[PDB]
């Protein structure tokens, strides 16, 4: 997207290096660090056979989806709202993933702003 | 316009593009006369043996028998130990054998060097 | 023996517009450029000078090699076609028939009886046709692969069995 | 002349091109939505984009030349497809090529992470790309209808010989190695 | 109208 | 044309033109239609080389030098800047897969006895 | 596919030659020699045989093309090539 | 021991029997003796089956003898194409040589003494040159005998001097005694030549790249009976020898193996590539045998458990198929009276069943799974790969060519268009078809349980 | 009858010996036939144990 | 059962109760019941007929126990008599140890599929057992070559002891 | 050609890598040629299909 | 082959068609046009995208928690 255009054609310091987010300390800038919690526990998370890529923060919205899908067999046309909840969490996972990328980008912009102002101030 | 179609060993030049084909002349005119005349006799006695009612056998082709001898037995009777054959014999003979010797020995000593202090991993390498 | 000045242009025309058909595809497009190919072919009909005529062969072929379809079109039955020598799997020579077991030839008795009569015709006409051949061969064998016809009545044309008893193009 | 085969190929090719809510779309366009949005090699996302345009391109050419256009076949017409063995054979996968896409997509358990949030342009580009694949190829196919001679292009010569690979790799390496054999 | 087809002797 | 008597045992065997059987006219009546080869006439020293099944040297519409240049130029274009492609990967402005249970340390084969380094990630 | 009889193939060649504009649709004959009787030339034979090779699907060889210039002898070669017997 | 006496007992059998019953009587008793031989794969565990002071058997020998005892019926019906016109005494003496040949191979594998093995090992030669030269067909069969025998003795004779040297040093060479009273081989220069003398004798009867000129010079011109027996078991006589003699040649084997296994490695690609460019049909199987035979040279050289099993598996499997392709060579050669490959083509449209035997023969020699050819070849690859990782690029590249010439013979002979002027091929008798069947069925139905074939290390 | 006579000799006599092969020869040897244990989800009950796996705790109440 | 569930251990199986919430009839329930009442019963009657017939006569076999014999170590040098017995036990132990690693592999083979997607966790102990079995097997018979023997294995055994004792001596200091 | 190498045989080669997927994804490097190989193959094979003429060549 | 086929081999004309041959032609054409765009009306979301993608400029530094260049 746009990030690729600025990173490659232009300066790459304004764009995060794709293998390194987050670089700036997450605690700095984020008070009240009540870290991202889990509604499901690894016990039933293991008992419900879930592939590691599917073992994301949206885990609670796959397990119950697999439940109703199994119990509604063979009515594959049912269990859509539960499916609707699933991609909504994955959507929420994606937006907060965008927030993390842009937070790094804004810190990168601020990090340059802090340094040159401190550099050529004399 | 269009430069040419340059022939090669595997991309031969067609008779249509052949200049000498379009350069017909009297002395080569009679030269192509016996081409078919030789062919005509070779088609005559072949067909004569081909359609003979009492022909119960295989019509031996002297050209085929000549080809077999030339490619199977005649090579040494007309071989000459000229210098060129020696380089070709040496390059395609002990050449690759010693080349693979350098490759195989180097790995074997390298592998033996690595295991003798245990860098190579044989945690589950038992079926040697 | 000879591809003289007559046939060379005749073959050249044949491969020329066949490639054009492979190019134009559409019939209306093909017809326009075919008659142009024809009209441009005979615009220099009166070219008594053979050296220029052979020269006119040169600008006929080299751009034909440039202008030929990189995927030339060939009908299935002709050299390069998708069906050339496709049915050789079924074409078995006629001589395999006499090897059939008594049960196998009693399977089709009328054909074998007629086949025996066909074998008769070859047997007592072979010596006549080879003798007829010999008395009409030029010295030093034949000067042309073409076979002479049947000179007199009764005798079959020389060397006729295989060209007559050739397996059918569609044997199954 | 042959409507049953006509219907089968058009909807067969449309699945091949990724007609939305058909058998092809549920896989091919879902794949395009997946590959373009990932950590992958730079241009490597452009064949599957460009090839899909070419994937639709030869589908239009095969429809235009073989079925549309004028009947350039030999004058004696023996064509026939009324044999029930054909009609049932095509029809058996026909309802498959129309209705399978749904009956595998919904029932199987979710085993891949679902692509939920993406930009609008590349999410639709799985369908857009085939559009100019339909469009540009259609105009290029129509150029045969325009009454004017066609110059043999160098790139056209490249494509006609299978991109030159069979001509060379089946001539040079095979001759050299086996000539060494003698 | 069908024609006789030649085949190798399969009895043996 | 006897073969060059350089050092080999070709003998007096003639050098037929190095042309494949395919170049022979299909329409001409051949005694061996499979090989397109007649009876009695000299056969090439490399008849198996130039049989229809094996190596064919029939002329091509475009020259052999241009034959390889476009092919080599093609693959060279692929590999040379596929390297440029891999050094400038294409992706989306996305972050790492934030995962629970210490990035699934236990369930990704990690040793349960040794306490893992805590990998945690707060909201935004 | 049903085979084509001698009458049928002679009828098929009858249609294509009659359609030809250079010949006249009332003088056409089965034994009418092309270049003399119908007043054709050598560079009319070539386009005749491809128009003959078209509706039949196969290719008569070039070596047999220059001598393929009689409508009765036209069908004789094709009937020989397909061994179709009524 | 119960195999040998009936095998000798067939000597009066053929020599006395009625003028027309000699082949019938010989064929049956060769078929019945496969019974008592078939009780030799009947085996205990790791301990070998020692049933006499001078004779013993193990899981390495057991597949070999049942191959030879089975083999003799194959050469019996194989010779029933061109021995009919010969006189009775010559016909009887042909069986004498084949039966005398059995008596030797049946005894070398059971020999429990190195010299007794060697005495009988090279004793098999005398019946052979009688077969190749007396009953050969072409002209250079005379040169065939000289090339075959002189190559063999030039390597076998230094082995005899080596064996008596071991006899004087350690005291005995009984196959068990040397195993139990093993002694590491020092790197002394003298031991190098003793190692070379011990191995070279089996190398020459193991066509190596350079020591293989007698392979195309014997198999091609030998009679049909002599062709298969020389290619199916005779080449394996060295194979039995090297598997046994290596017990006293360590650790000198590993350092000294590089000049030999590599020459086999490079030549095995070369020899397979030779088959790609051939004009004589019988030369294909001869050269194909060289490449397949040279494959186990590497396996024995590594002295790896997997390699030895793969060597034995390929050893018997190659012998069975190489004999088969020689039968198919005979039938085509008899019908056309020539050995040229390109002469007889399109034979499948005339002999459909014979094409199927050609199909199965070339496809088994192609070594597809699960055929014994593949499992023997695959075990060699895994053992070779463990020895060195580059080994796959070479021995794998052999399988490249191996599939090529195997199908090349099938395509040019059976497939294609028949040549028109050959008016000699009749329908195949029940003899060759049964001969092909008796070759193909034991190979296929051994595939279900091949553990009789892997060897003692299994 | 054609369908049924084909069925008995092509779908009955196979499963006759196939089921004999697994249930009494193959399954008689352990670790020959191995099965995925069905994925139990919070709230399911086990036929033998009868204990219910506790339902997973309150969802964050995500609604669109 | 026929085997023992300690050397071929099987983790307890948990299968959920069938709770079809949908109202439309479940097909899978139908296929099993026709399968059970049309195929499973007739083969059971054939089997029970077999079992009662097999119970009509009862021939038995037993276990071949081999008593311990001195190994090649205490075997006298150049003494062929006890060397043969010592070699016989060593190779018989090779067959036994070969089956031991087969049992662990079969235990390892069954574990991974049985655990399915979560094979990384409930099979770690199985992986550990295979790791030490393989490691100790390499200390035991391995790399001796085609002509392995009790003496050669003893030679490798001595080589380890000299190396480990010397290394422990210098490291301890 | 409609059964073997249009729908069944040719896809069996792809079927090998997927059956080995639990092991394949561990090595990042091995995936780079899979993207590389599959990419150029799509471009080349489609490139030939554009200007081919044989009814089966286009679809093959 | 045999005279009396359900369709007769004509020459250079439009071949005869049976009514039954046509019925299945637009039957599958109609059902395919039914299928591909009825489900379009059902869950159009699938070829629309269920969630809009906001550009990364409009988000304020509150949620990102990123202070300006002031302190
Ligand atoms: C299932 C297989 C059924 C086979 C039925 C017979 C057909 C094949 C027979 C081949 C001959 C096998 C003979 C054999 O192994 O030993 C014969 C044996 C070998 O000679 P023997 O009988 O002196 O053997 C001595 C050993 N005891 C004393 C235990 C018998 O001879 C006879 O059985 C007579
Ligand atoms: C189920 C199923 O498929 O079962 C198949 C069955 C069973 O195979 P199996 O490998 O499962 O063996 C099972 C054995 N029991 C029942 C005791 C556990 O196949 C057989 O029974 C035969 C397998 C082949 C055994 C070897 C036969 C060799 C015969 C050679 C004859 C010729 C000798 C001379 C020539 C060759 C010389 C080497
Ligand atoms: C998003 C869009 C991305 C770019 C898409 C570009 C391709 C678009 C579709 C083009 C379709 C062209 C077509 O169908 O042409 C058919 C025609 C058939 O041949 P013919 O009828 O003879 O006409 C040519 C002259 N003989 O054949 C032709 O006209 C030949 C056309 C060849 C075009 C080649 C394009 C290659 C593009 C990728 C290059 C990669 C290089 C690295
Ligand atoms: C990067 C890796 C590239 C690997 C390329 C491998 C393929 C190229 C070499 C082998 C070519 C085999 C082949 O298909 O030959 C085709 C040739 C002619 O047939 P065709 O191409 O269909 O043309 C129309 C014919 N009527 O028909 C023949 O040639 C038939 C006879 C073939 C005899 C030789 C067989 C091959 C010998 C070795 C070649 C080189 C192999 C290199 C392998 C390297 C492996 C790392
Ligand atoms: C390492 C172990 C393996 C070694 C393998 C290679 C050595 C094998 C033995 C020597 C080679 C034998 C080849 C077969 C015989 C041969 O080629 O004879 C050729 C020739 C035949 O006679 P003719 O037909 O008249 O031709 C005369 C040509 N000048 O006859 C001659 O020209 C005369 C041949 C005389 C030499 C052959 C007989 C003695 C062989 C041992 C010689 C060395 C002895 C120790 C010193
Ligand atoms: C051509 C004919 C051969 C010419 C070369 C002869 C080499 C003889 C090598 C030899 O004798 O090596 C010494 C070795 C043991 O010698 P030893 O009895 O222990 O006496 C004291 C020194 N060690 O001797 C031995 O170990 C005897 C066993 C080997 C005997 C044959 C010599 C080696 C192989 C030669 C032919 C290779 C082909
Ligand atoms: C892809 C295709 C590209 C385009 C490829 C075709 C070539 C296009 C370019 C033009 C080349 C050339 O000027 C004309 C050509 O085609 S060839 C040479 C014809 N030269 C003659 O004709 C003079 C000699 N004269 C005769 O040979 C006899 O007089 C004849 C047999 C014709 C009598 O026959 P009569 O007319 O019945
Ligand atoms: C014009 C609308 C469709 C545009 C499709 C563009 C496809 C190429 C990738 C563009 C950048 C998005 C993916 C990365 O990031």
């Amino acid at each position: 997207g746009a990030h690729l255009a600025r990173r490659y054609l232009g300066d790459a310091s304004k764009e995060p290096d794709p293998l390194r987010m987050p670089t700036f300390p997450p605690d700095y800038g984020f008070p009240e660090r009540k870290e991202r919690e889990m509604v499901a526990t690894q016990q039933e998370m293991n008992d419900a056979q879930l592939m590691l890529q599917q073992r994301d923060y949206c885990a609670h919205y796959l397990i119950q989806l697999l439940k109703c899908k199994r119990d509604s067999f063979p009515n594959f046309l049912a269990c859509k709202h539960e499916q609707h909840d699933w991609d909504y969490c994955e959507h929420l996972d994606y937006v907060k993933r965008m927030k993390e990328f842009e937070r790094e980008r804004r810190l990168l912009q601020r990090k340059k702003r802090r340094e040159q102002r401190e550099a050529e101030m004399a | 316009s269009f430069p040419k179609y340059k022939p090669s060993r595997l991309a031969t030049l067609p008779a249509t593009l052949d200049p000498a084909e379009y350069d017909i002349s009297p002395e080569t005119r009679k030269a192509q006369a016996e081409r078919l005349a030789i062919r005509s006799r070779l088609k005559r006695e072949y067909l004569l043996q081909y359609n003979d009612p009492n022909r119960l056998g295989v019509i031996e082709d002297p050209a085929l028998i000549r080809w077999t001898y030339a490619r199977s037995a005649n090579i040494y009777p007309n071989f000459r130990p000229t210098p060129k054959t020696s380089l070709l014999g040496a390059l395609f003979g002990i050449g690759p054998l010693f080349f693979w010797y350098y490759v195989f020995k180097t790995d074997r000593d390298k592998k033996e060097k690595l295991i003798q202090e245990g860098k190579l991993d044989q945690t589950f390498n038992i079926s040697y | 023996a000879y591809l003289t000045h007559q046939q060379k242009v005749l073959r050249l025309y044949k491969r020329a517009l066949r490639h054009l058909e492979s190019w134009c595809v559409h019939r209306d497009k093909y017809r326009y450029f075919a008659c142009l190919m024809r009209a441009r072919f005979d615009e220099h009909k009166n070219e008594k000078d053979m050296v220029k005529a052979t020269q006119l062969l040169r600008q006929a072929e080299e751009e034909f090699w440039y202008g030929q379809h990189p995927q030339p079109y060939i009908f299935p039955e002709s050299p390069g076609g998708t069906s050339y020598e496709r049915y050789e799997c079924y074409k078995v020579p006629e001589w395999c028939l006499d090897d059939w077991h008594p049960s196998e030839k009693a399977m089709y008795p009328d054909y074998f009886a007629k086949r025996e009569q066909w074998k008769r015709l070859r047997r007592e006409s072979w010596e006549r046709e080879v003798k007829q051949l010999q008395e009409e061969t030029p010295p030093g064998g034949p000067r042309t692969e073409a076979l002479p016809p049947a000179r007199k009545e009764g005798d079959l044309p020389p060397l006729w069995w295989h060209i007559v008893t050739r397996p059918r193009e569609r044997p199954m | 002349a042959m409507p049953f085969t006509t219907t089968a190929l058009i909807i067969g090719s449309l699945a091949l091109t990724g007609m939305p809510y058909l058998t092809g779309f549920y896989s091919k366009d879902l794949i395009i939505e997946a590959v373009n949005m990932s950590y992958t090699n730079a241009w490597a996302l452009l064949m599957t984009l460009i090839a899909t345009s070419l994937t639709a391109a030869y589908s239009t050419r095969i429809i235009f030349f073989a079925f549309l256009g004028k009947p350039r076949f030999p004058p004696l017409v023996l064509i026939n497809e009324n044999n029930p063995l054909l009609i049932n054979s095509i029809k058996r996968l026909l309802i498959g090529s129309i209705f399978a896409g749904f009956i595998i997509s919904n029932n199987i358990p979710p085993m891949t992470v679902p692509n939920t949030t993406m930009p609008l342009y590349m999410k639709m580009t799985a369908l857009i790309v085939t559009i100019m694949g339909f469009m540009l190829a259609l105009e290029l196919n129509n150029t045969t209808y325009y009454l004017k001679f066609k110059y043999p292009s160098q790139t056209y010569k490249f494509s006609n010989m299978l991109g030159y690979y069979p001509s060379i790799m089946h001539r040079l390496p095979t001759y050299h190695n086996l000539s060494m054999s003698q | 109208k069908r024609l006789f087809i030649i085949k190798p002797s399969g009895f043996y | 044309e006897p073969y060059p008597d350089d050092g080999m045992g070709y003998g007096d065997y003639p050098k037929l033109p190095d042309r494949s059987q395919q170049e022979r006219d299909p329409w001409y009546d051949w005694d061996h239609p499979d090989l397109r080869l007649n009876w009695g006439e000299p056969i090439h020293w490399d008849l198996d080389m130039y049989i229809r099944n094996r190596v064919d040297t029939s002329p091509t519409p475009v020259s052999w030098n241009t034959m390889c240049k476009h092919l080599s130029g093609f693959v060279a274009f692929m590999l040379f800047m596929f390297w440029v492609g891999e050094i400038y990967p294409s992706y989306q402005p996305v972050g790492p897969k934030q995962y629970p249970y210490n990035d699934l340390y236990l369930e990704r084969g990690g040793d349960p006895t040794k306490e893992p380094e805590p990998v945690v990630h707060y909201e935004i | 596919a049903p085979p084509l009889t001698l009458e049928a193939i002679k009828d098929r060649v009858l249609y294509v030659l009659k359609l030809y504009d250079k010949i006249d649709p009332e003088k056409l004959s089965v034994n009418s020699h092309f270049m003399k009787d119908l007043g054709l030339d050598s560079l009319d034979q070539v386009e005749i045989i491809m128009a003959m090779e078209d509706e039949f699907g196969f290719e008569i060889p070039d070596i047999d093309a220059e001598k393929l210039m009689c409508p009765q002898e036209i069908v004789d070669y094709i009937a020989d090539k397909k061994d179709v017997y009524e | 021991l119960k195999i040998i006496i009936p095998t000798t007992m067939l000597l009066p059998m053929t020599w006395m029997s009625k003028h027309n019953m000699i082949w019938i009587n010989a064929t049956v008793h060769s078929l019945l003796i496969s019974l008592i031989s078939l009780s030799l794969l009947n085996q205990l565990g790791e301990n070998s089956l020692n049933f006499s002071l001078t004779f013993f058997s193990d899981s390495l020998s057991a597949p070999l003898l049942v191959l030879t005892t089975w083999l003799l019926p194959l050469m019996l019906m194989a010779s029933q194409s061109h021995l009919s016109k010969e006189t009775t005494t010559r016909k009887k003496l042909y069986i004498t040589m084949l039966i005398l040949l059995q008596l030797f191979l049946i005894m070398t594998f059971t020999a429990t003494e190195l010299i007794l093995f060697y005495i009988l090992f090279e004793a098999t030669l005398v019946p052979t040159l009688i077969i190749i030269t007396r009953w050969g067909n072409q002209t250079e069969r005379l040169n065939a005998g000289l090339y075959f025998l002189f190559y063999t003795l030039a390597g076998s004779l230094p082995l005899l001097v080596a064996l008596v040297y071991i006899q004087n040093t350690t005291g005995s060479l009984n196959f068990l005694i040397i195993h139990y009273w093993s002694h590491p081989l020092s790197n002394s220069w003298s031991n190098i030549f003793m190692w070379l003398a011990c191995i070279m004798a089996f190398m020459v009867k193991m066509p190596l790249y350079g020591l293989h000129l007698w392979l195309p010079k014997a198999h091609v011109e030998a009679p049909i009976a002599g062709s298969m027996v020389l290619a199916a078991v005779l080449l394996k006589l060295g194979g039995y020898g090297m598997m046994r003699i290596t017990t006293i040649l360590n650790p000198l084997t590993n350092y000294m193996a590089y000049p030999f296994l590599m020459l086999s490695m490079w030549g095995m690609i070369m020899t397979s590539s030779i088959c790609l460019r051939q004009t004589d049909l019988k030369s294909l199987i001869a050269y194909s045998s060289v490449s397949h035979m040279a494959l186990v040279i590497v396996a024995i050289m590594i002295q790896t458990p997997w390699s030895f099993m793969g060597a034995t598996a390929l050893m018997i499997a190659h012998g069975l198929t190489s004999s088969m392709l020689f039968c198919l060579a005979n039938t085509n050669y008899e019908r056309v009276h020539s050995r040229t490959m390109i002469l007889a083509r399109g034979l499948q449209t005339l002999l459909p069943l014979m094409a199927t035997w050609w199909l199965m023969a070339s496809l088994t020699n192609l070594a597809l799974p699960p055929s014994i050819n593949l499992i023997g070849e695959l075990f060699i690859i895994t053992a070779s790969f463990s020895w060195s990782n580059i080994t796959i690029i070479l021995m794998g590249m052999n399988m490249m060519i191996t599939a090529l010439y195997s199908l090349y013979m099938l395509i040019t002979t059976q497939r294609g268009k028949y040549t028109h002027h050959i008016n000699n091929i009749k329908a195949s008798f029940t003899r060759e078809n049964a001969l092909m069947a008796l070759h193909i069925l034991p190979l296929l139905l051994l595939t279900l349980n091949p553990k009789m074939i892997l060897g003692p290390l299994y | 009858y054609r369908h049924s006579i084909f069925a008995v000799t092509h779908v009955l006599i196979p499963v006759w010996i196939i089921h004999y092969y697994l249930k009494y020869h193959v399954t008689a040897k352990p670790y020959t036939v191995v099965e995925r244990k069905p994925r139990i989800f919070p709230g399911d009950t086990i036929l033998e144990t009868g204990e219910v796996i506790p339902l997973m705790k309150e969802f964050p109440d995500q609604h669109h | 059962d026929s085997w023992d569930k300690d050397v071929y251990p099987e983790p307890p199986r948990r299968t959920p109760a069938p709770a079809p919430q949908t109202s439309l009839p479940n097909p899978v329930t139908y296929l099993t019941k026709i399968f059970d009442l049309l195929v499973d019963r007739p083969v059971t009657l054939a089997r029970e007929f077999i079992e009662q017939q097999h119970a009509k006569n009862r021939y038995y076999y037993y276990h071949r126990e081999f008593r311990r014999v001195p190994d090649i170590t205490e075997c006298e040098e150049k003494d062929i008599l006890c060397m043969f017995e010592a070699e016989m036990q060593w190779r018989r132990d090779y067959k036994v140890d070969q089956e031991i690693v087969n049992i662990i592999q079969e235990r390892l083979k069954a574990c991974q599929q049985r655990e399915g997607e979560s094979y990384r966790q409930n099979c770690a102990k199985e992986l550990e057992q295979f790791t030490q079995v393989s490691k100790a097997f390499q200390d035991r018979y391995s790399d001796l070559g085609a002509h392995y023997s009790a003496r050669k294995c003893l030679a490798k055994q001595k080589q380890r002891m000299l190396a480990e004792r010397k290394a422990a001596k210098e490291a301890a200091a | 050609s409609a059964l073997l190498h249009s729908s069944t045989m040719v896809v069996a080669g792809v079927f090998l890598l997927i059956r080995f997927y639990p092991l394949m994804e561990t090595n990042k490097l091995v995936q780079t040629m899979t993207l590389c190989l599959g990419a150029i193959t799509t471009l080349f094979t489609a490139l030939c299909a554009i200007t081919q003429n044989d009814i089966k060549k286009i679809v093959a | 082959a045999g005279g009396g086929v359900h369709i007769e081999p004509r020459y250079r004309q439009f071949p005869q068609l049976t009514r039954s041959q046509l019925i299945q032609a637009e039957f599958f054409s109609a059902t395919m046009w039914f299928w591909i765009l009825w489900r379009f009306w059902h869950d159009s979301d699938a070829v629309l995208g269920h969630f809009p993608y906001p550009d990364p400029s409009q988000w304020t530094d509150e949620e990102l928690g990123i202070l300006p260049d002031d302190e």
